């Protein structure tokens, strides 16, 4: 069976070796581990465009160690440019982008915003916490993280209240005191934030100059707020909430796996019906010509693959499908603590009452 | 020796690199220069948007740019935003209409010169008071920028009133369906916003039902009158065309006016920052980058080539001029300009459709 080039790229400390190691098809993986140093635009660029004018390269499997969520933006912008198959598979490769480009074929382990913004109000259900606000910047998605909410809501028997929405406005500096005016608006105990981690960082700063960060306030924010769990912003108030996926049960050597099944599995499944998979494009210098050449096809494929009798599809907006999801609390100790799993649509959480 | 300060530019021809140069060495003349003084750095648009983003790292960043001029090659600016964007560099728009650029989510720091299609419902809606059209059909294309001007319209009337918006899906050829829905209803004054080519496939449509004729108006845009939109045009059809528009020598000669004024305003304040050098190991943001935004958002320039320079919460231009045009004997003709606030009606006579 032939054999397709597949990159796993890889950022920041890891071993290769235990990777390498979880690693009756059409086609057949030829796996090659590149390290990367540094996650800027053009490095990020540069390294892929380099790979796929060395190799032929059919696919992209990313992993980093950073919180840095631009790291998708720039990979679904260089998978819908040159074509290619790109999964982000942790770090800022995962955290979520909305609005991936028409042409991208760029695919994301865990879940949607829609999906965490469901699992938020479950949590909220659970405890019985109707009342509550939501505060976001203009960070992409933010606008359907709102939207879900509010159609959860007004389908719902159940007493619900929206009290605020807050739209922060972070492009501008804040020597208007702005934000600190936004804030001080909230009566509501708790507040479902979307934003950047590091916006975060800045947003509690302020709220808990203005007393909204302790007792008798419960912030809830989504996987990419506390990003790496084992980095934790001091302004960051205990007794925080987030969904998570950030590294619990699924460890990197076996998301890696999965990546390559996923891009051989699909290339595979297009060879076996229509005789032909995509040419890797050998050129980001030539997309402009090549471009009547090239499609998207493969990603009809890329989004139903089964490995090992596990269901690894994603959805057509290029988040995981079915992702098990941590909950997990900000505790005393400022260490990021295990407190619920989403496993089946179904939460399951630790307390039944919440200790302080 | 003062601090020096680079402005960078996306241009269209080597011309207008120059133009650029010259216009930088104007303003250093023309401001106090002993503490800081201003260097132009440009390339010309690369070939596709990966060599693009590539080139605003290597050629511009790396010389610390404080902000970018961008023109529209006449390929977008979207690769120059984005990566300046990641740095919270400011990027000027100095021809592109598109409303999509408005998106402060997509286009995160970006101001332009020049306003977005959807604005053209400001002068609109002036008209519809001038004339006092107080009911009217508005069909948009289901696009964004169809989307973006209704919203622009109905904003404005929320006096004269719309009694229905139709919109249909771009790229449709056979109009009638959609058409005939408009015909059904009692108000004679149709506005239009599309492309090109949808707009195309309108005017044929509204031709062969008849409603190009006498009884109604037509009040579209500038896309609706150019190209093949002018080629089955009905006659007595009211269009607009931005003054300047498409200048860029213009634009680049204000938008340097408002860059360098705002920079010696940044440096009336404490604790400015330089912008990163160069893109790689570099992944934060530029400090200042988000003060720099705001002084530029609230910068007023008032004797621009372009007429007054002012710019909305969008960072969108403000006070645009426009040439009203009206399609006489299929010549386009101006019968009057909104010059920023007002209209003014010249002295040459609207006809209207059927007249
Ligand atoms: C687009 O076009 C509009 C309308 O023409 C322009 O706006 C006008 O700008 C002119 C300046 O050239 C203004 O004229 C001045 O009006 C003053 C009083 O205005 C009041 O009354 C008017 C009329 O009822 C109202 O519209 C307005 O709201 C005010 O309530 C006068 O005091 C001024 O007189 C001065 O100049 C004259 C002439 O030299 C001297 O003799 C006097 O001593 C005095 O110094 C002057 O007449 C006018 O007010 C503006 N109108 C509006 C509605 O704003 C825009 O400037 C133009 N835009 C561009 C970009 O060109
Ligand atoms: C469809 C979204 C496109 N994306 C482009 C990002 C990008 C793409 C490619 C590259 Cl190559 C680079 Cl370099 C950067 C937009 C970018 O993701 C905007 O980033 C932010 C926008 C808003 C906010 N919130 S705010 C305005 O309050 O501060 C934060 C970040
Ligand atoms: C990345 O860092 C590693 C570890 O020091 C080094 O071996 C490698 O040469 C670096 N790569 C580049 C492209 O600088
Ligand atoms: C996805 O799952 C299987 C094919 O692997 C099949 O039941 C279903 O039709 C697939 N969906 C498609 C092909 O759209
Ligand atoms: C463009 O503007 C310049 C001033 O910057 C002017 O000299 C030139 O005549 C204008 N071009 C047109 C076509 O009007
Ligand atoms: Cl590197
Ligand atoms: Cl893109
Ligand atoms: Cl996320
Ligand atoms: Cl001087
Ligand atoms: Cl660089
Ligand atoms: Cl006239
Ligand atoms: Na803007």
């Amino acid at each position: 069976p032939p054999s397709i080039g597949i990159a796993v790229i890889l950022v920041g400390t890891s071993d290769e070796v235990a990777i390498k190691d979880a690693h009756h098809l059409s086609v057949v993986p030829r796996v090659e581990l590149v390290a990367m140093n540094e996650t800027d635009p053009k490095s990020i660029i540069t390294r892929i465009c380099d790979l796929m004018s060395d190799r032929k390269i059919q696919g992209v499997v990313f992993a980093d160690d950073t919180d840095q969520e631009a790291i998708a933006q720039i990979l679904d912008f260089i998978s819908a440019q040159t074509l290619t198959p790109i999964l982000g598979i942790h770090g800022g490769s995962s955290m979520i982008m909305a609005d991936k480009d028409e042409s991208s074929m760029f695919f994301q382990f865990g879940p949607s915003i829609e999906q965490q913004a469901s699992v938020m109000l479950n949590i909220m259900e659970e405890y019985d916490w109707y009342i509550f606000s939501i505060v976001t910047t203009y960070f992409p998605g933010y606008q359907d993280f709102v939207n879900k909410i509010r159609s959860t809501i007004e389908n719902s028997f159940v007493g619900w209240e929206l009290e605020e929405v807050l739209l922060l406005d972070m492009s501008l500096d804040d020597g208007d005191s702005k934000i600190q005016n936004q804030l001080k608006k909230l009566q509501s105990p708790i507040i479902l934030l979307y934003c950047t981690k590091e916006e975060a960082t800045y947003i509690f700063e302020v709220a808990n100059s203005v007393g909204l960060t302790g007792y008798g306030y419960t912030w809830i924010v989504p996987s990419l707020v506390a990003g790496d769990t084992d980095t934790v912003p001091s302004e960051f108030p205990t007794g925080l909430i987030s969904v998570s996926y950030d590294e619990w049960d699924y460890g990197l050597p076996a998301r890696v796996r999965d990546g390559i099944a996923i891009i051989t599995t699909a290339a595979s499944d297009m060879l076996s019906e229509h005789s032909f998979i995509p040419e890797p494009k050998s050129s980001c210098y030539n997309t402009h010509e090549k471009r009547i050449y090239q499609s998207n096809m493969l990603n009809r494929y890329l989004i139903n693959v089964t490995f090992e009798g596990r269901d690894l599809s994603f959805s057509e907006d290029g988040y995981q499908m079915h992702p098990k999801l941590v909950i997990i609390l900000l505790n005393k100790e400022r260490k990021w603590e295990r407190v619920g799993k989403w496993k089946d649509k179904s939460l399951q959480m630790k307390y039944y009452v919440w200790p302080r | 020796d003062p601090k020096i300060v680079n402005i960078g530019a996306v241009l269209s021809t080597k011309k207008h690199e120059q133009i650029f140069r010259e216009a930088v060495n104007q303003a250093n003349k023309r401001h106090f220069t002993r503490k800081i003084q201003l260097q132009a750095t440009s390339v010309t648009h690369r070939p596709n948007a990966i060599q693009m983003a590539l080139s605003v790292c290597e050629d511009l960043i790396s010389s610390q740019v404080y902000a970018i001029l961008v023109s529209h090659p006449p390929l977008t600016p979207t690769p120059i935003s984005y990566t300046a964007g990641f740095y919270r560099i400011p990027v000027i728009g100095l021809t592109t209409r598109m409303s999509i650029y408005s998106d402060k989510s997509i286009h995160l720091s970006f101001l332009r010169t020049v306003p977005p299609y959807s604005h053209q419902a400001l002068v609109w809606f002036e008209m519809m008071r001038l004339f006092n059209w107080n009911h009217v059909i508005l069909i948009v294309s289901d696009d964004h920028e169809g989307r973006a001007a209704q919203k622009k319209l109905e904003t404005l009337l929320e006096g004269p009133k719309a009694d229905k918006v139709l919109q249909f899906e771009p790229g449709t050829k056979n109009l009638t369906a959609l058409l005939l829905e408009a015909k059904e209803l009692e108000a004679r004054v149709i506005i239009l916003s599309a492309s090109e080519d949808d707009a195309t496939a309108v005017y044929k449509s509204a031709a062969m039902l008849d409603m190009t004729g006498a009884g109604y108006v037509w009040l579209v845009g500038e896309r609706e009158i150019s190209g093949s939109a002018l080629r089955y045009a009905p006659d007595g059809i009211i269009g607009l065309q931005l003054i300047n528009g498409k200048n860029e020598s213009a634009h680049i000669s204000d938008a340097v006016a408002v860059v360098a004024q705002a920079i010696h305003e940044l440096f009336e304040m404490e604790n400015i920052t330089d912008p990163p050098r160069g893109c790689v190991g570099n992944t934060n943001i530029w400090k200042t980058g988000p003060l720099f935004k705001r002084v530029l958002m609230s910068s007023k320039y008032p004797d621009g080539v372009t007429g007054r320079i002012e710019f909305n919460e969008d960072g969108d231009r403000k006070f645009a001029q426009y040439s009203i045009m009206n399609l006489q004997n299929r010549k386009l003709v101006q019968v009057g300009i909104f010059n920023g606030s007002y209209i003014i009606q010249n002295d040459r006579k609207i006809i209207w459709p059927g007249g």
